[PDB]
RNA sequence: CGGCCUCCGAACGGUAAGAGCCUAGCAUGUAGAACUG
RNA sequence: GUGCUCGCUUCGGCAGCACAUAUACUAAAAUUGGAACGAUACAGAGAAGAUUAGCAUGGCCCCUGCGCAAGGAUGACACGCAAAUUCGUGAAGCGUU
């Protein structure tokens, strides 16, 4: 219900969140729609976390409806935990996860090797899920603060608005030359055109800066 | 030190009163020039998002008097140099 | 934002009991005019009376000096238009959005330079209290300010909640009465206020002493003196108001004539005495003699 | 102290709200939304209390 | 009697920008309502 | 309402004392009003000859994004620009003749 309220509060009626937590477009989107309807890694991470908990809850709902078994419930939970990689799709929004994915694969190999030793064969029924379960509980120990902060940000942008007054953006790698000139010509203005004035009316600063620009082109061309 | 300590912790993060209406007008009240009231603080819901849209975007101190000097004007000699 | 102590509003809007129940909610809402977020107080004015709430920016309320919940003035309880026009006030209340934000901000800075006793700005320097406004004030409390709304349910018959209905189970005023359309902005700015306009047609029906024709008729006829009126006492009454040119107290009429040497004295005196002259408790009537 | 309620209280509340499309609720709408920020905590608390295959 | 075994995917970056009109949505649940010899 | 009075005092009431103390945006409502990037329909792309990569400044302009990153046609818009000023107008004072 929370993810739907968010979608429809954003008015994206052309999108649909189904009950296994996949977000799907319902038609083809024009450009303005494709743009307004992109969601970020906060929304998609909350989705896939909720998708994993649903898979676990419904393994138990089947056992409680009578459909499977205690042994098949255990084996299925152990499947979920060793294969969170291809059941959910969390890694696309946090590729750091593949470290937990590789951990749970390694534990699978260790446990199967020790399990299927003698009479028991290479079939499915091994459920020892304490290991992978541990691993994802530590994953969440960590991600819970991240997502609380990210989702607070997204909701506070939704309910107050987007603040552009005092952004204070950095100078990064693409703004380095433009910034150098912004500052060179701010400094030139300060320095001469109001500490050596008596251009009293206007110190034709916009023309002294044209001389500065032409001096640089002449240097460059020799 | 302690004032800035307050403000740093701030920006990181029923009791009674006596009221004299000043329009008291003994016929206005039941007849008491002083009212006693307990103010209490209403609880906020933890599960609720920022209320009103402060993204909005917009009268300073009196202008300082220019204890300046008088300017003395521009010769034509300098106005050409 | 503002974070304050308590609301200033008419004692009528306060209510009947000497002990009040008021709950504070910090930054609870934005002013209906100022839109500045201000701490709101909620009060239960009486049993089965609708709960009142602080309804305007603290700065917006210190500016115009009205009931910060009832919208009526704090002195007599008169709507902005009527109170101001009777005080001879033509105020430049901001209506622009940007100039309104800037205005309420600067006015909060001025109220910050103010000391919480007198209404800030020009709103005070017109303090010649007008008897028309005084008589236009409701001298007893109008606690009808807290009577509940109508319940559409019982208005169609449907309110099966019993007496637990949060609205008065009374026949709804068919909207056409212009007393129904007083938006907060209208009642605040005092523009297109039709309740106050009916008050103005009233004030035009309220009797004053109409002036006679002849600019030599400076004879003010006093009626209703009794036998306990003294000539010198009525002289002391009309004395500082100008020159009393002659006194003629008709005891066989229980009347009198005060002849004035100044037409201005006679006019201003009669107008100040109209239906308000109280000597020895007598309801004295000023008129212009023939 | 704070005393606990019967389970049908919450079971009924949630069943009623169903999926918040009925217009009756429509203020829950924004509080419901505001509770999103704490949803990764509810998931963590749910999954660490999983029921352990020797129990039904 | 030594052993030695990577990599696995998502977003932006291309299919415009608009002015207008039309019509559900979406916000409020308000304040206050007549006066005489 | 529970209970206790070696209570009136039967098993009824009544009495007395003990304990128990104030919820609530009171509303199932009723109005009230903007928007939906939806059609429609027009409309219809920076720099010099042509085709075109961008990174900025500015400000009551915003959108997607966790974002102090990035993107949105270089996001869009900025498009009169005034001004003093080369010489005179006149106005008014302060001194000289
Ligand atoms: O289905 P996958 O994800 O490919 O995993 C399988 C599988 O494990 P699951 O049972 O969890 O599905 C196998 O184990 P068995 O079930 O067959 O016992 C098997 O491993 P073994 O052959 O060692 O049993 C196999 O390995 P291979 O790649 O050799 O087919 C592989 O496990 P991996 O994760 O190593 O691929
Ligand atoms: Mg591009
Ligand atoms: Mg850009
Ligand atoms: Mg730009």
């Amino acid at each position: 219900n929370m993810l739907n309220l968010l979608i429809h509060r954003k008015n994206l009626n052309y999108l649909h969140l189904d009950y296994n937590f996949n977000l799907k477009p319902v038609k083809t989107l024009t450009t303005k729609e494709r743009k307004k309807s992109r969601f970020g890694n906060a929304f998609h991470l909350c989705r896939e976390v909720l998708r994993l908990t649903k898979l676990v809850v419904d393994s138990h709902v089947q056992y409680r409806l009578g459909n499977v078994d205690a042994f098949q419930l255990a084996d299925g939970l152990q499947y979920i935990f060793a294969h969170v990689g291809q059941l959910t799709g969390m890694y696309r929004y946090k590729y750091k996860l593949m470290r937990q994915i590789r951990m749970c694969k390694d534990l699978k190999h260790l446990i199967y090797y020790r399990f299927n030793t003698g009479p028991v064969g290479k079939g499915p029924g091994c459920g020892f899920w304490a290991a992978g379960w541990r691993v994802w509980l530590f994953f969440m120990r960590g991600i819970t603060p991240l997502l609380e902060r990210w989702l607070g940000n997204l909701l506070a942008r939704q309910f107050e608005g987007r603040h552009s007054k005092g952004v204070a953006k950095t100078v990064t790698k693409q703004r380095v030359e433009s910034h150098f000139d912004l500052e060179l010509r701010a400094a030139v203005m300060h320095d001469i055109l109001d500490m050596m004035p008596e251009g009293i009316k206007q110190n034709k600063a916009r023309t002294i800066l044209q001389h500065l620009s032409e001096a640089w082109r002449c240097w460059k061309a020799n | 030190r302690v004032a800035l300590e307050k403000s740093v912790s701030q920006k990181v993060a029923a009791q009674y009163i006596r009221y004299t209406p000043s329009q008291q007008g003994v016929a206005f009240n039941s007849g008491a020039k002083q009212r006693v009231i307990r103010m209490v603080e209403m609880q906020k819901d933890p599960m609720e998002p920022p209320r009103f849209k402060i993204n909005k975007k917009i009268p300073p101190s009196p202008p300082a008097p220019v204890m300046h000097s008088p300017s003395r004007k521009m010769t034509v000699k300098e106005q050409q140099e | 934002w503002e974070d304050a102590d308590f609301p200033i509003l008419c004692q009528t809007c306060l209510g009947e009991n000497p002990y009040i129940r008021m709950t504070k909610e910090k930054y609870g809402k934005e002013c209906k005019i100022c839109a500045r977020p201000f701490t709101v107080f909620r009060w239960c004015p009486g049993v089965r009376m609708r709960f009142k709430k602080t309804e305007v920016c603290q700065t917006c309320s210190k500016l115009k000096n009205v009931c910060q919940t009832c919208l009526l003035d704090l002195e007599y309880g008169l709507p902005i238009q009527v109170r101001d026009a009777g005080l001879s006030f033509k105020d430049d209340m901001p209506k622009s959005d940007v100039n309104k934000e800037y205005y309420t901000q600067n006015m909060e800075r001025e109220i910050s330079n103010s000391d919480g006793t007198r209404p800030v700005g020009m709103l005070g320097k017109a303090t010649s209290t007008s008897d028309m406004l005084l008589k236009l004030a409701r001298t007893t409390p109008y606690y009808k300010r807290n009577r509940p709304h109508i319940c559409s349910f019982w208005v169609k018959g449907e309110c099966k909640r019993g007496e637990e209905c949060p609205y008065r189970h009374e026949k709804p005023t068919d909207p056409d009465d212009p007393l129904a359309d007083q938006n907060i902005k209208d009642r605040y700015y005092g523009i297109n206020d039709p309740v106050a306009d009916k008050l103005l047609k009233r004030a035009s029906t309220m009797p004053r002493l109409d002036p006679p024709e002849d600019k030599t008729i400076t004879t003010l006829y006093v009626g209703g003196l009794g036998d306990t009126i003294t000539e010198t006492d009525l002289r002391n009454h009309f004395y500082q108001f100008g020159e009393i040119r002659t006194i003629t107290v008709v005891q066989r009429q229980q009347c009198a004539f005060i002849q004035f040497a100044t037409r201005q004295a006679a006019e201003v005196a009669a107008e100040k005495s109209f239906n308000k002259l109280i000597v020895n408790g007598r309801r004295l009537n000023v008129k212009w003699g023939r | 102290q704070k005393e606990d309620m019967p389970p049908e209280h919450v079971r009924k509340i949630i069943r009623d709200h169903g999926d918040m499309t009925n217009r009756k609720f429509r203020h829950d709408k924004r509080v419901y939304l505001g509770a999103l920020k704490y949803m990764p905590h509810a998931v963590l608390k749910l999954l660490e209390n999983m029921p352990m295959p020797w129990e039904q």
